[PDB]
RNA sequence: GAGUGGUGGAGAGGUA
DNA sequence: TACCACAACGAGGTACCTCTCCACCAC
DNA sequence: GTGGTGGATACCTCGTTGTGGTA
């Protein structure tokens, strides 16, 4: 009873034999009166067990005494009624036939078996043409398809030596006389004279195929079915309907279908009937059993009697709602409650109100037991009816079952990982569950009518587990992000704004208390109101270095309301912290810096007492909204009349006929966006500086207490664009087709809309309604799809001991700084140490955890890059380990070892796709004639470093772009020296002289003709496409010389000086000119969450930019052709490199130059596949991640980046090999990294020469499938294709990862279960 | 209009109050809006949307509890949630959550049976609908076992 | 529906997010007690004993 | 009678209601001053006039 | 460890352990009735089983010499 | 040896 | 023989609630 | 009642993957 591994394999008609316990014969289900089984019918209980519990079907035998016996009327075996459902049938079939996932799972496995192809076979298997098997005439070759002519005319001339077959039995005959290791030698023989691509790949499609049947021992004969089995009788149930009629599965029909037509073909055989009757009825048979085995695969699914088509085996096995992805991995499930949610503001962190009646239902057996304990229930059907009859004992029995006892309240969607937590109930009256206000952030709970389950755990492992795991106050830090995720939201925020800001002389300003205690006694009396400034004593406690506390005190200057909340304060937090006006995002730093500072208990009490105060303080304040609060500038229409006149004034300009639509349209757009940003700053001003009213200093100008401005200047709800829209201009509304509407919707929602700004901004909400449906479903299918990816993964190791690592910078890019070194890199174990001085030479260790003490310590020594430790760079075979992961955000600490990364990843990625001085680097260049330095590289990029050493910003420049600075200079801002030509690309030289114009004749290569403005010749060269029969073979160089003619040498290289341009090129120089040191020469003219399915799934994009592949200088190779071939020829070795471009396709960089290894040739968007392939794996990790973090970046949403990390390190498990060693790998296998490792650990254990490999990068559909754990990938998709070809190669699963042991049943390898994991396998290997 | 319709009623012209407070007595401290506003009741009443359960019926395939309110069914504790779970690392929860509070008949008899005597143990088992994905392949034609060890 | 006098404003958490907080008097006018005639049926259907 | 909430407002934008708030109450002012009168009995003269 | 059981996360230095061992314990007062050496205050076994490892009287090797302890002198 | 049927499946509508 | 349109299969969100409707034939 | 059983709709959108065609 306890397996370790899952073996599949084809199953030998013997086998089935062996499963089965008689065969059905007799297409008769039961009977319609006496509603008992017949004999050998499809439900026939002397095949399939008894009926009853221990009984017969004569009800001869009653009783367990009879164990096992043989009823001699019946013929039955009384056993007990559970091998009804755990026996098998099985059908003779007269003639053989196909199983239709080896004949419709592409490829067939049949038509590369046999190199037959499938429309061949499937007009065999139709009983349509023949196919001779042997023939000893040469007419008729072996494998040969004959039509029904050409066999007749096969008869009338050989008739005998031959033999002709047709349907099943011929391929059946095939596959016994097809010997596998005489045509695998063949193959291995045939395959090494020539290498074609294609070919070669079918080549090795089919050895494989005959290496895995070899290996594995199944019979390619195995594949045609001559006994089809039957599925027990309980499992194609036969319920009635209410009314007596009786109502099936449809495997009872197509099961009936199948044993009639075989029925009328053993008649038919046993008739002797004509060939052409018996091979219809073969025919009728064969589609019969392929609608069994996959109704809508061959061809028209056989439909139901209800006009629906039924569902076959296969339909029964996979999908959506198969029986993996439907009764597997999600389970309907005990104990388990259901309610409509409200708000408990007096409850606790830990607490929700589970009412009386869903508690007394769920805690039933534990009720049982403690009537059964108190002495006062005897038996169970006592208790059953104390509990029915809700007796007052029983109301005190689960007031104490329910003590300390927590419940799941689970909220679907769970989207990420704190959709549970687990809380202790306490009791209440009503009919709804009620949450804490903290943790409907989390839920992302509204309580408008969101339901909520309750789930009870049972077993003492399963409380402790919901006590110290799933607690609400243990998941306080969201493990997207180290920032707390029990904020206050919306209401306290908007009590503590009110309670923390201050006006300038309300009641009782300056006066002088002795702390918080009097001053909360001068509140509540009344004589001072919440915002007067006045003088406290503060006696605030330093926490030192240490864990001991001083108290220091002093006099400051603050609020009566600041000086209230710092008596919630605890212990151990600076003043500084309340001594502003507290917003959300104050308040969460106020959250998470009393973490930081004191830990997990004070925190937890902290929050319950701020959500508490805020509460009571909003409800004091009465914060209220009228239509007087929604101010609207009373400059408003002044400045909308200028907008208007102007915009007309333009329209009668363009309908006079002086401008254009387009400019028109785009000046009417800028008018009336210019005209709604000064009605929105005009509205900001007029609300936030109102009260103004004052005295006591004078008529003084201050933010003001207004309603509206306050709830969206708190963080509570809302923001400028809500508020613009309410009280100033609603601006621009958009048309379905992506274009912005002419006249933009000048009313708000105050004066109100009339009837055709209201029509205009229906588009936008429906729009916005039907982006939501697409945008949930597939960010639900994205996440799916990460989960399915990153299972396998779990911390294994407590460190790997490598020194790798990524080099991590903050991402400068743009125009801004876009992520601090310290959100970038805190939480990381360092890779190495920092070898720079900065300002003191710091030194950290490596392998060290980067507190928040070191984060500054490193800030303050402004370390510009740091190298740390990175998941993709791990070197534990099967999972991560510690040290290379770094710090678990949801604890604070470092990993635990166990945690289940790959999921946490998961979730943390696809949850928000429902929110979707001066320095030069590779610089080759001259100072020109002018001083405007250009440069002559292609891959320089300008970088602006600042005065402490680390950067500011930094720019690609083009090559030949102009710069107008030189190198070191301290330039200040406001200067833009980013100067570029938009429309062409410049090919300027590097040395100075005279020209030669050699290699350009007027007809063939350049054509002769004058600009039409200046009247100056210029010797323009045409494109290769369109030359004569002379210029179809040579390059044009312009021969730039000295004053003599002399081809002047370049110091440094010894080519000379000749510059090889292409066509389109705009000479305007002539002869006799002089010519400069870079100057021209002539001119060459020119989503979100898609995006981040794209990158993970990794496709190659619509324009792929070309790359170069290996270093040296490079030349043209072939000629004569549009697909113009590149020799990148080395300095060193040969070339065997060139490449296809396309026509229109250009190309940018030149053939005079020398490439490094994978630089960039052509330009746009690149393929993860080549970027891999040459850069290398920490490269194409940095390109992932700063790709996906600048969509979830543009959208607001912090994500750590070593969640997209462990991602990409699921993504490259596999390895391809480009050399064999001495291990057991023949070549070009997609084996996984793993094995790959350790088979080169032990080859260089003992002393061998290792073998090679390279990494392959595969997308997140692709990997997942090709994952060996076959459960897994049949758990996720494809499931016909993946149990075919497991089922050939004769697979098993290891059961190794947590979708398979879920699967299975047992505890997960991971979290708790990693432990009994562990111990399971070493004590497997030991013994 | 609406201020003219107002001062007809000799009200606040801004329709904004002094509301006081009836807990403790005292005063708001900013005007308050109160007027009348026509509340409906809409159709998803409490009483149809409560729903618990312990123990009850099963289904005859797979032998997991049923589903919906009229049925008694529990909550399908699906795909999202087992991730919840194995994301924290409950792999007992998960464990118990997928045998014995489901589809395994002999380890259930044996949690019901331990609970009503106190002890909460635990007994696992192959579940149901495994024993039926496994049957299910074996009748399409594919020999899929348990190998021991 | 039945139209209610209404106040804007915060009241001790209990209206936090999208949620109501309704007088004793709305209960003791009976104002929104509605009426659910609910069908129950018996057939008496016919076996064969 | 009911204590909503004030800040489903100003980000969902459905100020609808806080004008019908304000129109309510202005009605009720209006047949609060009718069923003074009545209480009152002051005058079917009076009545007409208000 | 009624609110947080941080305590006895400092105390045995992971969660897995710490639910792995008050189990143990749990399920040694449930089946074997030994006496919880603090005093329980009308508590269940789960949360008496985190207070004693939260106070200091179990950890792992603890109940492990403990148990085997027991077990000789038993045989 | 001591009561009892929807899940099955379709269609339509609704909630979050 | 290496690109190439073209065709065929295989995905497409979780949880919940209410209601009705269910093969023809036939000596 | 108890075995028998074959025909007159179209209205997704990618996105891989395999296949005959042709410069
Ligand atoms: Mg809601
Ligand atoms: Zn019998
Ligand atoms: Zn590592």
């Amino acid at each position: 009873e306890e397996f370790d591994a899952i073996k599949i394999a084809l199953a030998s008609p013997d086998m089935i034999r062996s499963w089965s316990f008689g065969e059905v014969k007799k297409p008769e289900t039961i009977n319609y009166r006496t509603f008992k089984p017949e004999r050998d019918g499809l439900f026939c209980a002397r095949i399939f067990g008894p009926v009853k519990d221990y009984e017969c079907l004569c009800g001869k035998y009653k009783r367990l005494k009879h164990r096992g016996v043989i009823c001699e009327k019946c013929g039955v075996e009384v056993t007990q009624t559970k091998v009804r459902r755990e026996r098998m049938g099985h059908i003779e079939l007269a003639s053989p036939t196909a199983h239709i996932w080896f004949l419709k799972s592409l490829p067939s496995r049949i038509g590369l078996l046999l190199d037959m192809p499938l429309r061949d076979i499937e007009r065999v298997l139709y009983f349509e043409s023949y196919v001779v098997i042997e023939g000893g005439m040469t007419n008729l070759e072996r494998q040969q398809i004959l039509t029904e002519e050409q066999y007749l005319d096969a008869l009338e001339e050989f008739g005998d030596e031959f033999d002709a077959k047709m349907g099943a039995e011929a391929i059946q005959a095939l596959l016994k006389s097809m010997d596998l290791e005489q045509e695998c030698e063949q193959l291995r023989e045939e395959l090494n004279e020539t290498n074609s691509e294609t070919k070669r790949k079918k080549l090795t499609k089919r050895i494989k195929l005959l290496e895995a049947f070899v290996q594995s021992g199944n019979k390619p004969e195995w594949m045609i079915l001559t006994v089809l089995p039957v599925l027990p009788p309980d499992l194609r149930p036969l319920v009635p309907l209410d009314g007596g009629r009786f109502a099936t599965s449809d495997l009872n029909d197509l099961y009936r279908r199948v044993i009639n037509r075989n029925n009328r073909l053993k008649r038919l055989l046993d008739l002797a009937a004509p060939d052409i009757i018996v091979r219809n009825e073969k025919r009728m048979l064969q589609e019969a059993v392929d609608a069994l085995l996959d109704n809508g695969r061959r061809g028209r699914a056989i439909t139901g009697s209800n006009k629906r088509p039924l569902k076959s085996l296969a339909d029964m096995i996979k999908g959506k709602q198969g029986r993996f992805r439907q009764n597997l991995l999600g389970k309907r499930v005990d104990y388990s409650g259901r309610s409509v949610i409200t708000v408990g503001p007096y409850l606790r962190l830990h607490q929700c109100g589970l009412p009386k009646k869903m508690a007394l239902e769920l805690f039933k057996p534990f009720i049982y037991g403690k009537l059964e304990l108190r002495g006062l229930a005897t038996t169970i059907k006592a208790a059953k009816k104390m509990v029915e009859r809700e007796e007052a004992v029983v109301w005190d029995i689960l007031d104490e079952v329910i003590r300390e006892h927590p419940v799941l309240l689970n909220r679907a969607p769970t989207l990420h990982r704190l959709g549970i937590q687990a809380f202790e109930p306490v009791l209440i009256e009503g009919k709804a569950i009620q949450l804490h206000p903290l943790v409907c952030a989390a839920y992302n709970a509204d309580f408008d009518g969101d339901q909520m389950a309750v789930h009870v755990p049972l077993t003492l492992e399963a409380q402790l587990e919901a006590r110290a795991l799933m607690m609400s106050t243990n998941n306080i830090l969201s493990p997207a992000n180290g920032e707390p995720i029990i904020v206050p939201s919306q209401d306290v925020v908007l009590g503590l704004y009110y309670m923390t800001r201050d006006c300038v002389n309300a009641k009782g300003e300056g006066m002088v208390l002795t702390g918080p205690k009097e001053a909360e006694r001068l509140y509540r009396s009344g004589l001072a109101s919440l915002h007067a400034r006045v003088k406290v004593r503060i006696t605030e406690y330093e926490k030192d270095a240490n864990g001991e506390l001083v108290a220091k005190t002093s006099l400051k200057d603050t609020t009566v309301g600041r000086a209230i909340l710092w008596m919630i304060v605890p212990k151990g937090l600076p003043y500084s912290i309340v001594n502003q006006a507290l917003g959300k995002k104050a308040i969460s730093k106020m959250l998470n810096t009393c973490y930081r500072i004191l830990g997990l208990k004070p925190t937890v009490i902290f929050a319950d007492q701020i959500m508490y105060t805020g509460f009571a303080y909003a409800a004091r304040s009465g914060a209220s909204v009228g239509i007087d609060d929604m101010v609207i500038p009373e400059k408003k229409h002044e400045i909308i009349s200028e907008a208007e006149a102007e915009v007309a004034e333009i329209q009668e300009q363009f309908q006079s006929g002086l401008v254009t639509a387009g400019e028109r349209y785009n000046k009417v757009i800028d008018i009336w966006a210019a005209a709604n940003d000064r009605v929105s700053k005009a509205m900001m001003d007029n609300l936030q500086t109102e009260t103004v009213i004052n005295r006591d200093g004078q008529e003084e100008k201050q933010v003001s207490f207004n309603s509206i401005y306050m709830m969206a200047d708190s963080g509570a709800r809302g923001s400028a664009a809500q508020i613009r829209q309410l009280a100033g201009m609603r601006g621009l509304m958009a048309k379905p087709d992506g274009s912005i509407i002419e006249t933009p919707i000048t009313a708000n929602f105050r004066e109100g809309l009339n009837v055709l700004q209201y029509f205009i901004s229906t588009h936008g909400a429906r729009k916005g309604l039907a982006d939501t449906a697409l945008k949930t479903a597939n960010s639900g299918y994205l996440t799916r799809r990460l989960v399915d990816v990153a299972q396998d993964l779990v911390v294994t190791e407590d460190d790997c001991g490598t020194h790798e690592g990524i080099m991590m910078t903050p991402v400068i890019e743009g125009g801004d700084v876009k992520e601090p070194l310290r959100d970038r890199v805190l939480g990381r174990v360092t890779a190495e140490d920092v070898l720079k001085p900065g300002t003191a030479d710091i030194l950290v260790p490596r392998n060290t955890l980067l507190h928040e003490q070191w984060c500054d310590l490193l800030e303050e020594n402004s370390v510009d890059a740091v190298k740390v430790r990175s998941v993709v760079s791990c070197d534990t075979d099967f999972g991560v380990c510690a040290h290379c992961y770094g710090r678990d955000l949801a604890r604070g600490h470092i990993i635990n070892k166990g945690e289940a990364i790959g999921v946490i990843a998961a979730q943390s990625i696809g949850e928000p796709g429902t929110q979707l001085s001066i320095k030069l680097s590779n610089v080759k260049s001259v100072v020109n004639s002018s001083g405007k330095l250009v440069i002559t590289s292609r891959n320089t990029e300008l970088k602006l470093i600042d005065e402490f050493g680390r950067t500011k910003e930094s720019y690609k420049v083009p090559y030949g772009a102009v710069l107008a600075k030189g190198d070191g200079e301290q330039v200040a801002g406001g200067e833009t020296v980013a100067n570029w030509d938009p429309h062409t690309m410049p090919v300027i030289t590097e040395v100075s002289g005279f020209v030669r114009f050699t290699d350009m004749i007027d007809g063939q290569t350049i054509t002769r003709q004058t600009d039409e403005l200046t009247g100056l010749s210029s010797l323009v060269v045409l494109d290769s496409a369109e030359r004569t029969a002379g210029g179809k073979d040579l390059r044009p160089a312009l021969k730039i010389v000295d004053a003599q003619g002399n081809d002047v040498l370049i110091p440094g290289t010894d080519m000379p000086a000749q510059y090889f341009l292409p066509g389109k090129a705009i000479v305007q120089l002539e002869d006799g000119v002089q010519i400069s040191s870079g100057d021209t020469l002539a001119r060459i003219p020119q989503g979100g969450l898609p995006r981040v399915a794209d990158l993970f799934e990794a496709r190659r994009p619509k324009e792929p930019a070309i790359l170069a592949e290996i270093s040296g200088i490079v030349s043209f190779g072939k000629e004569t052709k549009g697909k113009r071939r590149l020799v990148i020829t080395p300095v060193d070795g040969s070339d065997p490199y060139e490449e296809m471009i396309p026509k229109w396709r250009q190309l940018n960089v030149f053939e005079g130059e020398r490439v490094e290894r994978g630089d960039v040739i052509s330009d746009g968007p690149e393929a993860p596949h080549d970027i891999l392939r040459l850069r290398g794996v920490h490269a194409v990790t940095r390109y992932i991640v700063n790709e996906v973090q600048d969509v979830y970046r543009l959208q607001g949403v912090k994500i750590n980046d070593k969640h997209i990390e462990v991602i990409v390190r699921q993504m490259l498990r596999k390895a391809t090999i480009v050399n064999a060693g001495s291990s057991d790998f023949l070549e070009g296998e997609q084996v996984e990294y793993s094995r790959v490792k350790i088979a080169n650990r032990e080859l260089e254990a003992n002393g061998k020469v290792g073998a090679t490999y390279s990494r392959d990068l595969l997308g997140i559909t692709k990997a997942s499938l090709a994952t060996e754990s076959f459960i897994s990938a049949a758990s996720f998709q494809e499931t016909t294709r993946v149990l075919t070809e497991a089922a050939v190669a004769g697979k098993r699963d290891e059961l190794r990862g947590l979708k398979e042991n879920v699967i299975v049943g047992r505890l997960i390898p991971a979290g708790t279960g990693y432990a009994y994991h562990q111990d399971r396998m070493r004590r497997r290997a030991a013994g | 209009e609406i201020k003219e319709l107002l001062k007809l009623g000799d009200l606040p012209t801004s329709g904004q109050i002094r509301l006081y407070d009836g807990r403790t007595g005292e005063q708001f401290e900013r005007p308050v809006t109160v007027g009348y506003m026509y509340m409906l009741k809409l159709n998803h009443l409490v009483d149809d949307k409560m729903h618990a359960r312990s123990t009850g019926s099963y289904s005859l395939v797979t032998q997991q509890p049923l589903g919906g309110k009229a049925q008694f069914g529990g909550q399908r504790f699906g795909e999202m949630e087992v991730w919840a779970l194995e994301a924290y690392g409950a792999a007992y929860t998960l464990q118990e959550m997928l045998t014995v509070k489901s589809d395994d008949v002999n380890g259930r008899t044996k949690m019901y049976k331990n609970i009503v005597d106190g002890n909460h143990q635990m007994e696992p088992g192959m579940p149901e609908s495994f024993n039926v994905l496994l049957k299910e392949i074996r009748s399409l034609g594919i020999n899929i076992e348990l190998e021991d060890e | 529906g039945q139209n209610m006098r209404v106040a804007f404003m915060p009241w001790n958490g209990y209206n936090f997010e999208d949620s109501i907080l309704v007088s004793e008097r709305v209960v003791q006018e009976d104002r929104f007690t509605t009426i659910h005639i609910q069908e129950l049926a018996c057939v008496s259907r016919d076996t064969k004993l | 009678d009911i204590v909503l909430n004030p800040l489903g407002v100003p980000s969902r934008m459905n100020i609808g209601q806080i004008l019908e708030t304000h129109l309510g109450m202005a009605a009720k002012g209006i047949g609060d001053k009718i069923n003074a009168m009545l209480k009152q009995q002051q005058e079917v003269a009076k009545l007409r006039e208000f | 460890a009624r609110v947080t059981v941080q305590d006895a996360v400092e105390k045995i230095g992971n969660r897995f352990d710490l639910v792995l061992v008050a189990a143990r314990r749990a399920r040694q007062m449930q089946v074997g009735g030994k006496d919880p050496l603090v005093p329980e205050e009308n508590d269940k076994t789960t949360v008496i089983a985190l207070r004693e490892i939260e106070e200091g009287l179990i950890n792992n090797q603890i109940l492990d010499v403990r148990e085997r302890q027991e077990q000789q002198e038993q045989e």
